[PDB]
């Protein structure tokens, strides 16, 4: 299945309060307008940063499982919620065949410990993401239409190297971040009102090149179209060194 | 990217400048001899230039964004022919705006603040670069004691503070959206009250903005003395001494001055009068409900700002050397290998300032040529008249006011615009004698039976007299020349 | 950094931790274990005339 | 005439345009005067315009009329010339 | 068309594009020369044919 | 490349001074055609020379 993504996943990205003000920022962010993937568990890449969503009424998703192999030969991250507390831990597990909340069976060599306060017509969205040993999670619960920012939520200094993903188990969606650059509004009061994307269309880009979100008539250089080389070419070949007649000579010497 | 403005459609069009249409999203592409015109519709019916593209074509309009040939404007063929004339027989009072910007922000940026805050490492590695610093300092320093010259060359062209009297009895004229309004703060008119609200205006690491020298209290006194000796002693001020004179009757003079005897306002003062009030109210509507007619002056501003935010913004840069922050390289570094990459933030940000200075030196260039220009237009313009056309406005100029504005000046010109002309018959001279009759001033038309002199810019036709007319020869020589009687008196 | 720290009115959101300025230089900062709200000031300069 | 990152924008006038400009300003002046600048162009014969023209520069107006064969004359000898003057010295 | 100094060239930050900005200007204002100096009649005047 | 992106910056920042300076000129001599056009050409000036 497929759902388009309208304008949804975008995630405050630096914790800098800025107040009325149109920043322009690259980061890795989930694309306007872009494919999203609609579930009803299978693993799935993270390649660099993982978007999810899912509307419930009975928090019946309970959490994610993150890794490279999940076999117990490299660690890997286990996020569940209880009915109070959520915990966070990285540990050399080995995962069932379908993991859903016996799954946490044979919990060794556990390198990272962490518990909190839990999360979760009422879409809760998340976004992961995974750099420089951080793993970074933004997320928001509100009551896919129109525009909210995702609060940050943790920033886990796990240092460990994630590939693929699983949630933990009805219907969700799963984007995958992109590094593109976003023009950001903020609020007087610091929060994010709306975002363009700066290589949606061509208006996008003459509005993160005029930094504003009104553009007057005219006419507004943007970008350069360059054409790509695609292909590329390199004496009739004429002079033989005379290997012949030092190996096929009929009489050779002492 | 052709837009027609977000507050219109969200269609645009884009220009690939100077590519073939072969080359590559794609609706109706259109070759152009400036590039290739994607997503707008080429028309055939050309219009008036709003979105220049170039080589001759231009760009919503119903509902689609169309590309046309530009239309240089309306063609008209004038009716000549030897022997005929049209003169006016009715004006218009035109009263036109040119806003001019005089001056800019004063800046001053001290260099080691700026290029090196407060790392002594820093500021004694600057020294060995010399006397660039007290180069760039003495430069702002000249741009900025310039902008003060600039303002005070254009405005105070008044020895003395002229005020006009407290019962205003021009003679039917209503000056009072340029005279100063007393009934509010500030002491200005309500033309400048607008100009100040509709021109919309920080201090950090080595920035400081200097304060003009005049206040705006003290220009809108400047301005209001020229009004009031414009209105109360006509240009006897800017010569001399101020020589009181009635409005209608300096008004006759400007007439005079344009070639329209001086009957013509009198007889016409009430309805000159009602021009000018309606005339000079229009432009409280063409500010108002207009916006970016204060562009010229805008731009300034937003040219000025932007040149501090990119040299703000600068400091932010690595130029190389591994981080753009002053501290985080003391701390991080053993200096003799921290002052490669201090002295290559060194190069970098003076490079910058240096580009700064120079993009502010080359455009107090412009302001104080635009500065020159509102100086001589205050000085024949406002305090005289101009027989120099399109100087003052379009029309043949009768008199103009200044009006202060946020770094720069607005002149209301006034001017006087033939209308509802009709043609005539003309002859260069008549024979009523053997000797022939040329008008002293003026111009003989026919109305078709019977023969004239007017003015030649307005229509009054008198009969031909001898005193009203001169004899040189015979009516032989004169091509084209009529016979009809000249009345001696 | 360097300047004169006051009490503001600014209104943070709970996470973010320094205020920014649209030059992008820092104006305001949360301090941690009281979590008000701190402007930051330059320390005042000017040439002498 | 482009090569490596320069490229030379067209200008946006056309010179057949420009051309329009200069032949509707070069008409204006001939047939109506210095009245089209004003206001509405009001025509105006040329001898006519032409003697206003001397009245302008303080010389009476017979002075134009009794002498216009030959002021036509001048006049044509001097736009002739000014060919010739560019035609030639470089 | 090298990527090496599509990305030490960013290091030296806004450069490149108050350049341009610059260009830009002078371009805009070719084009008000020519109009500020051809364009000041409204109408197309056209001389009689004969 | 350091080196090399150092000379050719500097390069362009010289080409693009020397042209403002000089489109400076052509505006200053543009303003004067503009001025012609209007008192020479549009009227009749009693402006010596």
């Amino acid at each position: 299945a497929y759902t388009n993504s309208f304008t949804r996943g975008v995630y405050y990205p630096d914790k800098v309060f800025r107040s009325s003000v149109l920043h322009s920022t690259q980061d890795l962010f989930l694309p306007f307008f872009s494919n999203v993937t609609w579930f009803h568990n299978p693993v799935l890449p993270f390649n660099d940063g993982v978007y999810f969503a899912s509307t419930e009424k009975s928090n019946i998703i309970r959490g994610w499982i993150f890794g490279t192999t999940l076999d117990s030969k490299t660690q890997s991250l286990l996020i569940v919620n209880n009915a109070t507390n959520v915990v966070i831990k990285v540990c050399e597990f080995q995962f069932c065949n379908d993991p859903f909340l016996g799954v946490y069976s044979s919990a060794n060599n556990c390198t990272f410990e962490y518990v909190s306060q839990p999360f979760l017509k009422n879409l809760r969205e998340f976004v992961f993401k995974n750099i420089d040993g951080y793993f970074k999670i933004y997320s928001k619960h509100t009551p896919p239409q129109g525009f909210s920012a995702l609060e940050p939520l943790v920033d886990l200094p796990i240092g460990i190297n994630i590939t693929r993903f699983q949630t933990l188990l009805a219907a969700y969606y799963v984007g995958y971040l992109q590094p593109r650059t976003f023009l950001l509004k903020y609020n007087e009061n610091g929060t994010i009102t709306d975002a363009v994307d700066c290589a949606l269309d061509p208006l996008s880009e003459t509005k993160c090149t005029l930094k504003s979100f009104t553009v007057e008539k005219g006419i507004y250089q943007t970008s350069n179209f360059r054409v790509q080389p695609t292909e590329s070419i390199v004496p009739n070949i004429t002079n033989l060194c005379p290997f012949g007649e030092v190996f096929n000579a009929t009489r050779f010497a002492s | 990217v052709i837009t027609p403005g977000t507050n219109t459609s969200n269609q645009v069009a884009v220009l690939y400048q100077g590519v073939n249409c072969t080359e590559v999203t794609g609706s109706n592409v259109f070759q152009t001899r400036a590039g290739c015109l994607i997503g707008a519709e080429h028309v055939n019916n050309s219009y008036e230039c709003d979105i220049p593209i170039g080589a001759g074509i231009c760009a919503v309009a119903s509902q689609s964004i169309i590309a046309y040939t530009m239309s240089l404007g309306a063609e008209n063929s004038v009716a000549y022919s030897n022997n005929s004339i049209a003169i006016p027989t009715n004006f218009t009072i035109s009263v036109t705006t040119e806003i001019l910007p005089v001056s800019m922000t004063k800046t001053s940026v001290d260099c080691t603040m700026y290029i090196c805050g407060d790392s002594t490492e820093c500021s004694n590695l600057l020294l060995q670069y010399g006397s660039f610093c007290t180069q760039l300092n003495r430069a702002l320093t000249g741009i900025a004691v310039e902008q003060d010259k600039n303002t005070q060359e254009v405005f105070a062209q008044v020895k003395q503070i002229y005020k006009t009297p407290p019962i205003k009895d021009f003679g039917g004229f209503n000056f009072s959206q340029i005279l100063p309004d007393p009934s509010k703060p500030s002491k200005r008119s309500p033309i400048e009250d607008l100009l100040f609200n509709k021109v919309t205006l920080q201090k950090f690491n080595g920035l400081t903005v200097l304060p003009p020298l005049l206040t705006d209290e003290m220009i809108a006194q400047y301005t209001s003395a020229l009004l009031a000796g414009t209105i109360t002693s006509g240009w006897t001020f800017g010569a001399g001494p101020a020589l009181q004179i009635p409005f209608p009757m300096q008004m006759a003079y400007r007439f005079n001055g344009i070639g329209v005897t001086q009957n013509v306002l009198y007889e016409n003062q009430k309805l000159i009068a009602n021009q000018f009030n309606s005339a000079i109210g229009k432009i409280q509507d063409s500010l108002s409900s207009t916006p970016s007619a204060l562009g010229k002056l805008q731009n300034v501003v937003n040219q000025n700002a932007q040149a501090l935010n990119t040299l703000v913004k600068q400091l932010s840069s690595n130029f190389g050397a591994i981080s753009s922050v002053l501290n985080d390289i003391l701390s991080r570094l053993d200096p003799p290998e921290a002052e490669v990459q201090i002295d290559r933030l060194i190069t970098g940000r003076l490079q910058s300032l240096q580009t700064y200075v120079t993009q502010q030196l080359i455009r107090a260039a412009e302001i104080r040529a635009s500065a020159n220009l509102a100086a001589t237009k205050m000085s024949e313009c406002v305090l005289g008249q101009s027989k120099r056309v399109d100087f003052c406005g379009k029309g043949y100029h009768l008199m103009s006011f200044p009006q202060s504005a946020p770094h720069g000046v607005v002149f209301l010109h006034v001017t006087y615009v033939p209308a509802q002309e009709k043609n005539f018959t003309t002859a260069p001279a008549i024979c009523h004698d053997g000797k022939a009759h040329f008008p002293r001033e003026g111009v003989f038309v026919s109305n078709g039976t019977h023969w004239f002199v007017t003015q030649r810019n307005f229509y009054e036709p008198q009969i031909i007299t001898t005193d009203n007319t001169f004899v040189s020869g015979n009516c032989d020589v004169v091509i084209g020349i009529v016979n009809n009687t000249v009345y001696d008196p | 950094g360097t300047g004169v720290l006051t009490e503001s009115n600014k209104k943070f959101l709970p996470f973010q931790q320094f205020g920014r300025d649209i030059a992008d230089t820092t104006d305001a900062v949360r301090d941690p274990q009281t979590l008000e709200i701190l402007d930051i000031t330059p320390c005042s300069f000017g040439g002498v005339s």
